[PDB]
């Protein structure tokens, strides 16, 4: 809704509240310099 | 989308299908942001040129799709919006700038695995991600080539490119309120977002704490995917004042 | 192309 969104958002319910990686978020992170 | 792949059951919670009721057709692309307001591009809601200038009685809000043309019974939520506010300073006159709306939606949708707001950056959020290199993620419905259609949601991760290369790349005045990505001919890389697509979102995910955050909206490009050209979207941290402003004021 | 959205969404 405003800044940083909406308090549990941006969090998947299927991947990062279970810890799973979708298939190609890895490409993101690591043009990110990488990141981790 | 253009050299994308087939998206994930829930990979973008937060896509929303801008549903056209008669004749009964996918307009564009919009995000969930809150339980009760969308984002998408103003471009979609009204264009003189074209004579196209939708009220809240033409659309229907479609959220937890991952198939196209079906109705996911039990999956999806279908809302009809309340109001819709377009930017005051919108220009469709000349280059789209300011292509942002929101609208408000009737009732909240409650959030399931499949339906599930995105966050809009902050200013610091938005000083480390948008960076020329960094990838993004756009996600639609649209079409799969310039000149056919995807039976289910398409997902592409495009990197975006430096100013000066967007400006160079068109004829038309690029503006602070905008941003440009995509694969560079040299890059043997490719993928764009095309017709069908505007609206949606253009993500990116903090490595500072995992969110996902909407960096931009497909507003245009010159075709889909044609070498030396680029997705232009609009830039979300820009137009943040406004957003605020319409959500807290109504 | 689209499959048929119940009634209830139309109104
Ligand atoms: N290559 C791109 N990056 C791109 C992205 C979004 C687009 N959207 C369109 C588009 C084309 C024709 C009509 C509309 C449209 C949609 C709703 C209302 C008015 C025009 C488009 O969004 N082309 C597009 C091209
Ligand atoms: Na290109």
């Amino acid at each position: 809704t405003f800044g940083s969104g909406e308090a549990d958002c941006g969090l998947r319910p299927l991947f990062e509240k279970k810890s799973l990686e979708d298939k190609t978020e890895r490409e993101l992170l690591e043009s990110y310099i990488d990141g981790r | 989308i253009v050299e994308g792949s087939d998206a994930e059951i829930g990979m973008s919670p937060w896509q929303v299908m801008l549903f056209r009721k008669s004749p009964q057709e996918l307009l564009c692309g919009a995000s969930l942001i809150s339980d009760r307001w969308v984002l998408t591009a103003a471009h979609c809601l009204l264009y003189p040129p074209w004579d196209k200038n939708f009220t809240e009685n033409d659309l229907l809000v479609r959220i937890g799709k991952h198939s196209r043309t079906r109705y996911e019974r039990n999956i999806e939520k279908i809302s009809m919006l309340e109001k819709i506010y377009i930017h005051p300073r919108y220009n469709w006159r000349e280059n789209l700038d300011r292509d942002i709306a929101l609208m408000k939606l009737k009732k909240p949708v409650a959030f399931s695995d499949y339906i599930h707001p995105v966050c809009l950056p902050d200013r610091e959020t938005a000083a480390s991600l948008l960076q020329a290199g960094y990838k993004g993620r756009v996600t639609g419905w649209g079409n799969l080539k310039e000149t056919g259609q995807p039976s289910v949601l398409q997902v592409v991760n495009l990197p975006i490119v430096e100013r000066p290369v967007c400006k160079d790349s068109t004829r038309i005045r690029i503006t602070d309120n905008m941003f440009c990505a995509g694969y560079k001919p040299d890059e043997g890389k490719r993928g764009d977002a095309c017709e069908g697509d505007s609206g949606g979102p253009f993500v990116m995910k903090s490595p500072f704490n995992n969110r996902w955050y909407q960096m931009g909206i497909v507003s245009w490009g010159e075709g889909c995917d044609r070498d030396g050209k680029y997705g232009f979207y609009t830039h979300v941290f820009r137009l943040k004042k406004w957003i605020q402003k319409v959500i807290d004021q109504f | 192309d689209f499959e048929e959205i119940p009634e209830e969404y139309l109104q």
